[PDB]
């Protein structure tokens, strides 16, 4: 496949009904080698069973809230891989409270902070990690949503860690292009998941994002692990520093009864 | 839970009056109401809350 | 390859060193069959050859000026392909004393009229013409330039065409999504060439270019026929609408002694 | 007020519920001096009456499909204005054919060439017609909306008419900067100017976050500050005149 | 003026070069009621200063990285404003090894989380204090630069603060926009406020489209239009005050 | 085409004396020089407009 010859960390993989997955699965598909990180201890095992499932015995615990748990992962990793072709940022979090309701009122100085930190300040710090473990030719990929460029209901600080990453893509993309690396986001649309079909609102809401959509369907795991392979190969050799938009054409319509 | 006290099946209380798509308001709404009846009872108006779901099984 | 399987028909093709020849060169890479499309009788020559280069015995007169010659050419291509995969519209002119010097002088209705007959039009009339041999899961593609975003000096007139192009993938999107058609465009950095390896302007022009792109060169025909395959094939089905900048990040940087 | 000393040429003045109006009405009250045109005679009674409600009684025929229309009507006003300082454009049209149901059926070679040559050529048809009347500090006016940015049903060819009237909002605003013109755009919401539009407007009061439509008034008011030296630092510009309706997004969830 | 009647807290005035000085003076002229913020004691005076020449003699004290400084400086505007009518947000800050060279090297957690902080958050959470003191028709709006939509040589992490920013006008304009508070930025294109910025500066004024850069009184000027009822229409927008600079390209060619 | 007359070597002709980078102005902008003036001789100042250029080949 045309991600062979590629060495790809892949992170925040966690569950087989995800976008992380999709992606690992894609590019395993396309005959990358992978390896993987993991949060806290008590994930190893599915982590493990997943990676192992698609050809891999590199599993790493991480946490990117440190900056010590980053350059130790990477040392590790550094044993069995010496120098790689990039990584597959699906990071992101805030503080539950901070999704409630009305943003204003919800948002907080630390639900700020944190989401700032996670969500964005990760895909960077694990960019000055590996910089020189990244070979010419590599790519990196992160992971954004719509709330970063539109105002979305109950997104809340996500909206602006999701823009403060979509700005971290530009601006990484600038700094790393001359020792040939590419820097990407896809913008992914809404996809169905145990969780979301766990919520009347979601479920009705998934449902009516459908009929507006204009392939007339949500994406799929599948559909957004088919172009985060594609922007990590040497297929996408001519796009940095781009938010490629895979939601079937969702955010260019508007009142389609929507 | 009698024939009309267990037929589950947004509205209120008193103005859910066993009298869905109208009247009561009970496009995808109506859909999951008789998935989560069907669930509970293993097996136009508002009239199957006696009618459709006592005969049968 | 991932176009096995797709018939896509092929506008513009007219010299090896072009975005054109590069994108049906990838698309053949990829296992697709395809067909060609010519302007004048005085071109069968080099296309044909072309096309016999990548494993194809379709070639087809068309110009997209007249409504007649559309159906005609689709009328043609129905007796070889009853019912294909998409086509690649690889088309764009403007009367020469359009692009030369200030816009308000150099635009004139006229001028106005054809390249917006002949580089937005001719998208959708093709699209009209073949709606109902496109197969679900096919595809189209434009080709755009930064012009249609910003005011490029000179570009005049193809700028407020090429945006006319732009809109018209959505609306295209959006209107031929319910039956399984996605529609989408590259926005394609500058590419060398015979043409523009002929003027000091165009010279200095893209090496200054070259330094203040973020992955440090132009992008290749390669580069673009890369991308330009991946958006039409299923590896794609989640991306529809969109405009994908394939300009190694030029458009994304500013002021980098720019 | 802050128009004051200016003088500004009004196009698609065609009643008082005209977003034209509302942008005269804005003018006349901030101290501009006005000149309006007018479509065809059966109109001509109409404007001469607005006009002068707004203080002034310089009323030109105009068809902006016609070089020589534009030509004249600008010669004419040469005689009153010798130079004045820009004009507010308000002018967009397409066969109702194709401003319904399915885009690549309703579409056709003719209506996308009299859309985007109405809609968009002439804007800069006049520009072009007027070029050396313009003061420095000039500055020129033209209308737009969303259905530019995203695909809307049923506005259709005029999407791309507006999509190209934009970027000749930015390669006019480029080309005449330099002799002290500036070039912008108002997008603005849509206005309660048949259940096709009474639902509609009122699920956008409901996700527009200013919680209404916005009026005439509000697209006056902004047209009126774009035209004058307050906006001297703006150029190039499509500005959102839709109570951030377009800034968000499935907000009926 | 446009502005008379309404009360509007200013934040930034460090100068009487500061672009909120100039936001300030336009909103003075216009007829604003004004009251100004300071940093730390050092710079009382000078704001005390520039408060009287601008009408005002409200100067409170306040450090926006405190959540209690904030909520004690609206305590006591309190006691003079019970209900203002909006403030502008003229705050950014990223520690100085940020913003210098290779922004991959450059960054740290501690910068961006600082950036982040002063440049983003504070804005609203300055809306949160003050909440339930504006009026219906209030606006609040702050200032950002092309370096959130572009990457740009050492700009560095506060790109990805004004990015944030950003956003955040927005899903403050969609939060507080039911109850009658419109929220906006604008990008000010780079002003004359070590050979580093007097080439970069002169290279700007060719490839502007209006042919010089921006000033302090284009700034205020348009400040001043955002924060009046004149501006009723526009709400969440990011408005490019940089006189047509980030909608030119390759101009130099 | 004299040794001074044919070194073909952007500069007014008088402003251009044979006494390229600093004060004659004739970053790429320097080197598509050599290829041009290579071509026909098929072979810091504007000194070698007579010194290398005539001696060598």
């Amino acid at each position: 496949g045309f991600l062979s010859g590629k060495r790809i960390l892949v992170t925040g993989v966690a569950s087989k009904l995800s976008i992380a997955y999709g992606i690992a699965q894609a590019m395993h598909r396309e005959g990358a080698e992978l390896a993987f990180t993991y949060q806290n201890d008590k994930l190893k095992g599915r982590v493990e069973e997943f990676a192992a499932q698609l050809g891999s015995d590199i599993v790493l615990q991480c946490d990117v809230a440190e900056d010590a748990s980053i350059d130790t992962m990477f040392a590790e990793l550094g044993k069995v891989w010496p120098k790689f072709d990039g990584f597959v940022h699906s990071i992101g979090f805030a503080p539950g409270d901070q999704l409630d309701g009305d943003y204003v009122n919800a948002v907080t100085r630390e639900g700020f902070k944190i989401a700032h930190d996670i969500s964005s300040y990760s895909f960077v710090a694990m960019a000055k990690a590996c910089r020189s473990m990244l070979n010419p030719g590599s790519a990196l990929l992160t992971l954004s949503y719509l709330g970063a460029e539109r105002a979305i209901p109950n997104y809340n600080v996500m909206g602006l860690a999701k823009a403060s990453l979509e700005a971290n893509v530009r601006y990484m993309a600038n700094a790393m292009g001359p020792e040939g690396v590419r820097v990407n986001a896809i913008s992914a649309g809404p996809i169905r998941t145990l969780a979301a079909s766990g919520i009347k609102d979601f479920r009705k809401m998934l449902a009516h994002c459908e009929a507006v959509t204009p392939i007339r369907r949500t994406v799929t795991i599948e559909d957004v692990g088919n172009s985060a392979a594609f922007l990590c190969s040497d297929l996408s050799a001519g796009i940095s520093g781009e938010v490629v938009h895979v939601d079937g054409g969702f955010s260019i319509a508007a009142m389609n009864e929507l | 839970s009698t024939i009309e006290e267990r037929v589950i099946i947004g509205v209120k209380q008193e103005e859910v009056t066993n009298n869905f798509v109208e009247d009561l308001g009970a496009s995808l709404d109506t859909v999951e109401l008789v998935m989560a009846l069907e669930e509970e009872f293993d097996t136009t108006t508002v009239q199957a809350a006696i009618d459709y779901i006592n005969g049968h099984q």
